[PDB]
RNA sequence: CUUUAAUGUUUGAUGUUCUAACGUUGACCCGUAAUCCGGGUUGCGGACAGUGUCUGGUGGGUAGUUUGACUGGGCGGUCUCCUCCUAAAGAGUAACGGAGGAGCACGAAGGUUGGCUAAUCCUGGUCGGACAUCAGGAGGUUAGUGCAAUGGCAUAAGCCAGCUUGACUGCGAGCGUGACGGCGCGAGCAGGUGCGAAAGCAGGUCAUAGUGAUCCGGUGGUUCUGAAUGGAAGGGCCAUC
RNA sequence: AAUCCUUGUCGGGUAAGUUCCGACUGCACGAAUGGCGUAAUGAUGGCCAGGCUGUCUCCACCCGAGACUCAGUGAAAUUGAACUCGCUGUGAGAUGCAGUGUACCCGCGGCAAGACGGAAAGACCCCGUAACCUUACUAUAGCUUGACACUGAACAU
RNA sequence: GUUUAUUAAAAACACAGCACUGUGCAAACACGAAAGUGGACGUAUACGGUGUGACGCCUCCCGGUGCCGGAAGGUUAAUU
RNA sequence: GUAACGGGGCUAAACCAUGCACCGAAGCUGCGGCAGCGACGCUUAUGCGUUGUUGGGUAGGGGAGCGUUCUGUAAGCCUG
RNA sequence: AGGACCGAACCGACUAAUGAAAAAUUAGCGGAUGACUUGUGGCUGGGGGUGAAAGGCCAAUCAAACCGGGAGAUAGCU
RNA sequence: UUUUGUAUAAUGGGUCAGCGACUUAUAUUCUGUAGCAAGGUUAACCGAAUAGGGGAGCCGAAGGGAAACCGAGUCUUAACU
RNA sequence: CCAUAGGUUAAUGAGGCGAACCGGGGGAACUGAAACAUCUAAGUACCCCGAGGAAAAGAAAUCAACCGAGAUUCCCCCAG
C-alpha cells in the first residue's frame, strides 16, 4: 500500500467498529453436526467431546444448514426457527 | 468567514439538533424554525442554541 | 516468517462473502453542516472497495 | 505572467442522441443554461440536467414560436 | 448579610541570637621517617554553605536534523477551485500560452400563491440643474441576475407583495463523471410539513467557484459493548466541532 | 584610495604613460573590527633613473652532458580488432560511409596538425527527498531559580 | 620574529604598547561524573578574557541586540 | 580541393506531352522443406488424412528442450 | 650593550632553470647571541590534542587520525 | 552498454585460462499435478523410528451487522414499493 | 585514662588463562519510517563484573471465572 507518495487507500478511508470480546467464544453450528455427537443429546460440552465447536465456547447456535435427520435432544443451546421447525420435523426435542 | 455556526435545537425534548450558519451582527435575534424532529417524527419548533 | 497484517488496513476494510470488502465512506467525519444533507446520507452506509485498489487492499490483509 | 489557470473541464453535452432507447432516470443532457429545454417524459434537473422520465427513445425536436430545441421520450 | 473587637487555639513568613548537624584549601598533636589520608584537640563559620530529587529560566557550549517542486539552476512567478479562448462543430486535450474570477453571501436574497415587465432616448412639467420625482411617446431586453465569465432566463430564472420553513427525516429505479478516494443529477416510495380553490409545486438559492482526506481528540444523544459478577471508565453507532 | 561611471579632470614625468607621483562629483573613507602622520626595517606591492648587459634588434661560433651508431643489459603508460591516405559531401567536426583524387613494399632520424591522442567513472554545472561550519526546529552539558531532603534550638515581628 | 611539511612568506599571525572587562583567594577561568590538578607555592603594581597593535597628533547616537543595576506593579514552575 | 547533376560526360543523356517495351525488392508467383493456430472428419494409441491461414521483433508474457556436476537405478553395464 | 651589523657552520626556503628524489637540484637568497638552534628522555589522544591561527599539524593519511567491529550500513544512482 | 537516435570521435574490454550475478528459509496467494472429498490434514512429541501413533490445532462446509443479536438470510429504517 | 586506629607474626583462601553458552552492570549508530525529531534498528553490536557444567528461574500475596487449575524451564498451537 505504496502509491508513490499520494495518501494510500486505506490511510484514506475512516477507521470504523470495534472487535467483541463475545463474538471470540460463541459459535455456530450446522443441523448435520448434531448426528455428529452421541447420545443424541446436545449440549456445549458434548459438541466440544466430538469436536464441533472447541474448548473455549460458551455459546453456540444451532443454524439451519445442512439436514437432520435421527431425533435430537438439543440442550442449553440457541437455535433459528428455521433449525428449530427441521429439529421438531425429525422427531427431536429442544430445551433451555 | 464571518458568519458564524449555529445549532437549533429541538423544543420536543430530545436531543436532535439541526447545525446552521447565522450573521451574528445583522442578525441578533435568536433563530426559530419549525423544523421536523425524527425521533419524535414530528414537526417541532427548533430554537437556536451555542454550537459549542 | 509469517507474513505480518498491516493493522491498519484490518481496522479499515472487512471482508465480504464473494472475498470483496466492505469500507467506510471518507468525508462524512467532520465539516459537516456546509455538507448537503443527502450527501452525507450517501455517504452513512458501507462501501464495496473498487476493482482497481482491490489488489492492494488484499495485499495489505494476507489473513483477511 | 498572470495567466496561468483554468478549471476541470465539466463533460457536459448531449449524453444520448436522437432515437437511442434510454432507461427511465437517464440523463439525456448536461448543459448550463437550457440550451434544450424538457420535453415529454424528459425532466430538468436543478443544473438544468434533462434526464428521462420513463424508458423510451430520445427524441430531439424544434418546437415553439421562439423555435427551441426540445427533447422528449417517444414510447416504447 | 454589611462591618469589626474580645478571649481560646491553630500555620505562613521575617530577621536576631545560639551551638549540636554540616563546612573548613586556620592552628597544633598522633598514626608517621609522610604538604596525601584519617583520628584527636582547638579556633572560625554554621543550620548558611554545599550535595541529591523535582522545578522554572538561560543555554550553537554541544548534538541530531530540516531547509518543497515546476522551471526552454538561481532570482522572480506559480501550486486548490470556477468562466472563456487556445481545443481541430461528441467528450477530453499541453505550454513560465491569451483573458478574468473564488476561499463567500442570504432565516430571505429560501418555499409557494397572486401580480408586474426593462435600458436609453425624445417632448412637456414648481424649486430641479447632463443627471432625482411626475405626465405623453419611441424603443423592444440593447435591461436585470447578491459577486467573474460563459450558457441561460418573458411560462420569466428579472421586479413587487401575501402566507410560510421542503435550507424536511428515512430511502432511492436509473444515469453521468472520475485510476481510485470521491463528486454530481435523480423520478419514485414512507413519514411528517408549507403555499394553493385546485391541478400541483417545494429535499435551498438560474446553473457552473465559496474548499480540505485520514489520524487524534471535544460536545450531545444512543444500554450496542462493558476483561470474575453488578455498575462505571474507555470503546462503538448516530449527530456535530 | 589595497571610485561603479572611469583611461574622471588638471599638473609632473615620457617622442608617445589604462600604470606611477602631486592635486581637485566619498556609486560605497572615517576615528582602538581605530583615523591621519611617521625615522628605521622588508627574499613586501607599484613607478622612475644611472650602470650593466645575448633580455631583445638577430642571432653566430665554441666547450662539455644527452640525442645518433656499435656491443652488453633491458623498462613504462596504452591497446576491441585492423589490410590504420587526401578531399568534398553524408552521418550534427570521418583512416573506415558516398562520390572522387592520390598512392610500389619496408625501415631510420626528425617535427607534433589529427587519431575529439594518454593520464584521473569532471573538480565547473545540475540532479540525489554526505560532511563540516544563526534571533531555523528539537534536545541537551554547563550556569542559574525556587520546593522537599541531609536540617536543629531559642526569641520576637 | 611566525605561517599553509609538499603550488600562497604576505599587507596574514605575533609583538612591545594601549583600552575595556572579569577576578578578594578554597580567585576568576580551564582539564576532570569525582577526587584532584593547573592558575600559583602567585594575591589586584597579580591573574584571566576580549579587542587594538611601536612612536607622534588624536579618538555625535543607549532607539535595536547584549551586559550592568533596580525591583513598585503585571505575568510566571515544582509544590499546595 | 573541382565541391550546389554521386562521377564521367550530355545540346539530350535537359524539360513538357502521349505511347509501347524492358530493368527493378527479403513484395507477389513457381518448386522443395519445417513449425504455430484454427475448421471439420477419422475412429483412436490421443494424434492422423487433410484443409484454411499464420510464422520481423526490444521491454515483457507463454510454451518446449540441450548440456554440465552430484543421488538412485548400479556389487548392473563399458574399461589396460 | 644589542630579539645590533657583515659573514661560514647550523636553521631556513624568496627567485631560477632542471624523477637520482612520492617535494630534490644546481645557481643565487633569509636568519645566524636568540621570540635561536640541536641531541636524549618525558607529557598532551580523536569532536580529542596542539596551534605566533594556515583549518596548520597529530607516522608519505586530516573541515575530525589509524586498526578492528556494528557491516553484506544504505544506494529511487552507474 | 546506454539511448529518440551510435561506424560513431559516447561507455567497457590488451589476449587467454580459471572463477564471477535472481539464492535459501519461513509465511501467503494463484496455476499445474496427485491424494482423499463435505470433508481434508495433522504440529510438537512418542516411536531407532521415512512406518504406526499423536487431530492439540488449522482450513472448509453461512452469511449479515460496528455490536448485541439474527441466521439463508441479515443490516438499514418507525417501515420499506 | 581505658579503649580503638595502627603495627609484627601465623594459618587458610584468592589472584591469572580459557571457544561458545549463562546471569547481572552499562549501552550505540548506520538503517527503516521512501525526508525527519516520537518510533524503528535494539536492549542488538560493543565494553565491564561474576558463575557453572550448564546457568537462570522455581514451590503462588499465580492464573481462572462462580467451573476449576495447581512451582520453574523448554517445544507445538492459540495468532500475526
Amino acid at each position: 500500500g505504496f502509491e508513490g507518495g499520494q495518501m494510500p487507500l486505506y490511510r484514506r478511508l475512516p477507521k470504523f467498529g470495534f472487535t467483541s470480546r463475545k463474538a471470540a467464544i460463541t459459535a455456530e453450528i450446522r443441523l448435520s453436526d448434531l448426528a455428529k455427537v452421541e447420545g443424541g443429546v446436545v449440549d456445549l460440552n458434548t459438541l466440544k467431546a466430538a469436536n464441533i465447536i472447541g474448548i473455549q465456547i460458551e455459546f453456540a447456535k444451532v443454524i439451519l444448514a445442512g439436514e437432520v435427520t435421527t431425533p435430537v435432544t438439543v440442550r442449553g443451546l440457541r437455535v433459528t426457527k428455521g433449525a428449530r421447525a427441521a429439529i421438531e420435523a425429525a422427531g427431536g426435542k429442544i430445551e433451555e | 468567514g464571518i458568519r458564524e455556526k449555529i445549532k437549533l435545537v429541538s423544543s420536543a425534548g430530545t436531543g436532535h439538533f439541526y447545525t446552521t450558519t447565522k450573521n451574528k451582527r445583522t442578525k441578533p435575534e435568536k433563530l426559530e424554525l419549525k423544523k421536523f424532529d425524527p425521533v419524535v417524527r414530528q414537526h417541532v419548533i427548533y430554537k437556536e442554541a451555542k454550537i459549542k | 516468517p509469517k507474513i505480518k497484517t498491516v493493522r491498519g488496513a484490518a481496522k479499515r476494510f472487512k471482508k465480504t462473502g464473494k472475498g470483496g470488502f466492505k469500507h467506510k465512506h471518507a468525508n462524512l467525519r467532520h465539516i459537516l453542516t456546509k455538507k448537503a444533507t443527502k450527501r452525507k446520507r450517501h455517504l452513512r452506509p458501507k462501501a464495496m472497495v473498487s476493482k482497481g485498489d482491490l489488489g492492494l487492499v488484499i495485499a495489505c490483509l494476507p489473513y483477511a | 505572467t498572470r495567466n496561468g489557470r483554468d478549471s476541470e473541464a465539466k463533460r457536459l453535452g448531449v449524453k444520448r442522441f436522437g432515437g437511442e432507447s434510454v432507461l427511465a432516470g437517464s440523463i439525456i443532457v448536461r448543459q448550463r443554461g437550457t440550451k434544450f429545454h424538457a420535453g415529454a417524459n424528459v425532466g430538468c434537473g436543478r443544473d438544468h440536467t434533462l434526464f428521462a422520465k420513463a424508458d423510451g427513445k430520445v427524441k430531439f425536436e424544434v418546437k415553439g414560436p421562439k423555435n427551441r430545441k426540445f427533447i422528449s421520450i417517444e414510447a416504447e
